[PDB]
Formats: C-alpha cells, sequence, structure tokens
C-alpha cells in the first residue's frame, strides 16, 4: 500500500531534509573505502514514503514504548542505508533488515551522519561497490538512503 | 534477532575515541522505526 510522494526542491520540507544530508557528512577512518572520497552529495530526488498499515504500526509501537518511559518516546530522525531500500518502503523494518554480526548484536542500525548510511547502501562495507562499476567510490550510479522516524525510549548508553 | 537489553528500548553506539563522529542506533524491534523520506542521491568527486 505505498505511495511515493515527490517533493519539490523549493519546498521547506525538501530543503530541511537535504540539509540534514548535507552537514552531517564526516570523514571516515576507512579514508573512502565503504562508502567512497565525498565532502558532499548532488540530491536527485526526494519523496515522502506513505503507508496507513505501516505508519499505524510505528505509532502503535510508540504508544507502548512512551508509557513504559515516563510518555517519552525519544523519537529521532536518523539515516539508514541498505541495498534493501525498495523491501523496506514496501513491507517496512523487519529481521531480515537486522545487521547479525553488529557490534550491538543483531539488530536494525541507523547513524546520526548521513555518511556513516553511506557506508552500507551497497552492502556491509560497501559490499563489492556499484552493481554496474564495481566501485564503492562511484560518482555515476544514483544511491538511495533512507530517513527515518525511529522510537529509541529509554536507550542503553554503550561507549567507543 | 536479539533482544534490548533488560529495562531498555534500543542502545546507543556514543563514539569515544574518533572526536567528529555522532551515534549509531540500533532497535531489536521494526516496528520502532518508519522509513518517512527516500533520498536519491550522488556522491560528489571534490575539486
Ligand atoms: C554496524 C552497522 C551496520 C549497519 C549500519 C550501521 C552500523 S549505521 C547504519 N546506517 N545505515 C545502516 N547502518
Ligand atoms: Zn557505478
Amino acid at each position: 500500500g505505498t505511495i511515493l510522494i515527490d517533493l519539490s526542491p523549493d519546498d521547506k520540507e525538501f530543503q530541511s531534509v537535504e540539509e540534514e544530508m548535507q552537514s552531517t557528512v564526516r570523514e571516515h577512518r576507512d579514508g573512502g573505502h565503504a562508502g567512497g572520497i565525498f565532502n558532499r552529495y548532488n540530491i536527485l530526488k526526494i519523496q515522502k514514503v506513505c503507508n496507513k498499515k505501516l505508519w499505524e504500526r510505528y505509532t502503535h509501537r510508540r504508544k507502548e514504548v512512551s508509557e513504559e518511559n515516563h510518555n517519552h518516546a525519544n523519537e529521532r530522525m536518523l539515516f539508514h542505508g541498505s541495498p534493501f531500500v525498495n523491501a523496506i518502503i514496501h513491507k517496512g523494518f523487519d529481521e531480515r533488515h537486522a545487521y547479525i554480526g553488529g557490534m550491538f548484536g543483531a539488530g536494525i542500525y541507523f547513524a546520526e551522519n548521513s555518511s556513516k548510511s553511506n557506508q552500507y547502501v551497497y552492502g556491509i562495507g560497501g559490499g563489492t561497490g556499484c552493481p554496474v562499476h564495481k566501485d564503492r567510490s562511484c560518482y555515476i550510479c544514483h544511491r538511495q538512503l533512507l530517513f527515518c522516524r525511529v522510537t529509541l525510549g529509554k536507550s542503553f548508553l554503550q561507549f567507543s | 534477532m536479539a533482544h534490548s537489553p533488560p529495562g531498555h528500548h534500543s542502545v546507543t553506539g556514543r563514539p569515544s575515541v574518533n572526536g567528529l563522529a555522532l551515534a549509531e542506533y540500533v532497535i531489536y524491534r521494526g516496528e520502532q522505526a518508519y522509513p518517512e523520506y527516500l533520498i536519491t542521491y550522488q556522491i560528489m568527486r571534490p575539486e
């Protein structure tokens, strides 16, 4: 039941999502191995994802978490990068979008740095890169990220 | 999928070496995230 609404570059909503994308680029300790060498993006398109069922699924669980945490969902806007971005917008997040070998265990990982999620768009550590050129640093191929509403509730704080 | 630590709904990976890094987050329930924006982009070759 998903529909994608294309946002106008002149829309303030497009503009503030582009700004969160652009302003949260950082340098990576891998010097660009996984996600490529760049300081900024060419944003080609921003679509709002609309699914009644996946939204009601989300707000049901958000109410449960806030009631367990002094009416505080502790909701964030976080970046997610995956080669299964098309299955995620259609069927929502589930066990099959977990990273099983992750530092914090088998879960769904999100990032405050867009450039961190960018490392995961072609797979774990950028996989073998873009499907067409096998280039983890491809400046040609179109990449996709999700900007997601994430309910954190009571977060367990793990230091590096 | 695993479960959150007892008493907790998520983990926060707080960076503690890299000065410039921001946080990573993990949830253990798919229902605890909604994908609101699909962004199509290219990375840009610097000067
Ligand atoms: C370990 C790990 C795995 C995947 C992942 C992160 C961290 S942060 C992020 N943003 N999109 C995907 N991911
Ligand atoms: Zn390519």
